[PDB]
């Protein structure tokens, strides 16, 4: 999704 | 500001980090599902755990209980006794990723912020019961922090471009701060001393902002990072602000003039997380570093 890292 | 390199070590990506208040230990929580506790003076691991196979984005010491508490993308909060290594609790806290965990300084409370758009309060003296859900945010809750001067209140920072400040026991925010950081809020921190009612926010919009939480105004804007700013904090004892970014750098800002004092590229790629004890520690793509400032 958006902030996966 | 004499910055000395106490202990660095390479690891998988460090997403959470925390100092132990009385032992010279740092906790790291990794994207690989491992957590590590290092004695950064002697440079030996005190304990390591393969907690899960998913990223563990949040981790804190609960020193008065000899615990660490961690939260991972598998939806679960887990608590381990760092002296015995045994898992003491393991429950699904949210139906989505856990981004952030905060521990109340005097009461048996923990907060968790999640992609399920909520903050949840758990009481470990009540069998880890869910005592309240704070509903209101419109995107992922990225960071949660108690007010150290009044831990009956806490702040949540959210990708919905707002910071909400809540009182324990109340369903709606005391106020909602329209940050103007239009790419969202990644982090929120309180200034710890009583002379300034200050909070600070970091954003993917490359800005860092200081806020007066009594008037809800922006006191200053700290600019200079070249990529997403992962965190920004006030130092507990030194008149400085510490930030870290995906541009690979830590920056130390003068907390009076709001100007940059030093830029440190520690060489571990993207910065993701921060802890202060004049020790500071930061977690990166390729490891962590523990630095002394004075």
């Amino acid at each position: 999704k958006e902030k996966s890292d | 500001l004499d910055i000395k390199k106490t202990f660095s070590n390479r690891s998988d990506r460090v997403k959470g980090i925390d100092f132990h208040p009385t032992e010279p230990w740092v906790l790291t929580t990794l994207y690989s599902g491992r957590v590590e506790i290092w004695n950064y003076e002697t440079q030996v691991e005190v304990r390591s755990i393969q907690v899960t196979e998913t990223p563990v984005r949040a981790g804190k010491f609960i020193a008065r209980k000899n615990w660490i508490i961690v939260g991972s993308d598998d939806f679960r909060i887990r608590v381990f006794n760092y002296n015995t290594g045994e898992k003491v609790v393991d429950f699904e806290a949210h139906p989505d990723y856990i981004r952030s965990i905060a521990v109340h300084p005097t009461k048996p409370y923990v907060l968790s912020g999640s992609d399920d758009l909520t903050v949840k309060l758990w009481n470990w003296e009540n069998n880890w019961a869910l005592e309240q859900t704070f509903e209101g945010h419109e995107h992922f809750v990225m960071c949660v922090a108690f007010n150290p001067k009044d831990p009956s209140t806490f702040a949540s920072g959210c990708l919905d471009r707002t910071v909400k400040v809540w009182s324990l026991g109340q369903s709606t925010p005391n106020f909602t701060l329209t940050t103007g950081q239009e790419r969202g809020v990644n982090y929120v921190d309180y200034y710890p001393l009583p002379d300034k009612p200050y909070m600070i926010t970091a954003s993917d919009d490359l800005t860092i902002k200081i806020w007066d939480y009594q008037t809800k105004s922006c006191v200053a804007t700290l600019e200079g990072h070249m990529s997403n700013v992962s965190f920004a904090v006030f130092h507990p004892t030194l008149p400085i602000i510490i930030s870290g970014s995906e541009d690979g750098t830590l920056k130390i800002w003068n907390s009076s003039t709001y100007k940059v004092e030093k830029t440190l590229n520690v060489g571990l790629e993207r910065s993701w997380c921060i802890a202060t004890h004049n020790y500071i520690a930061s977690g990166f793509d390729n490891g962590f570093t523990v630095l002394s400032l004075g």
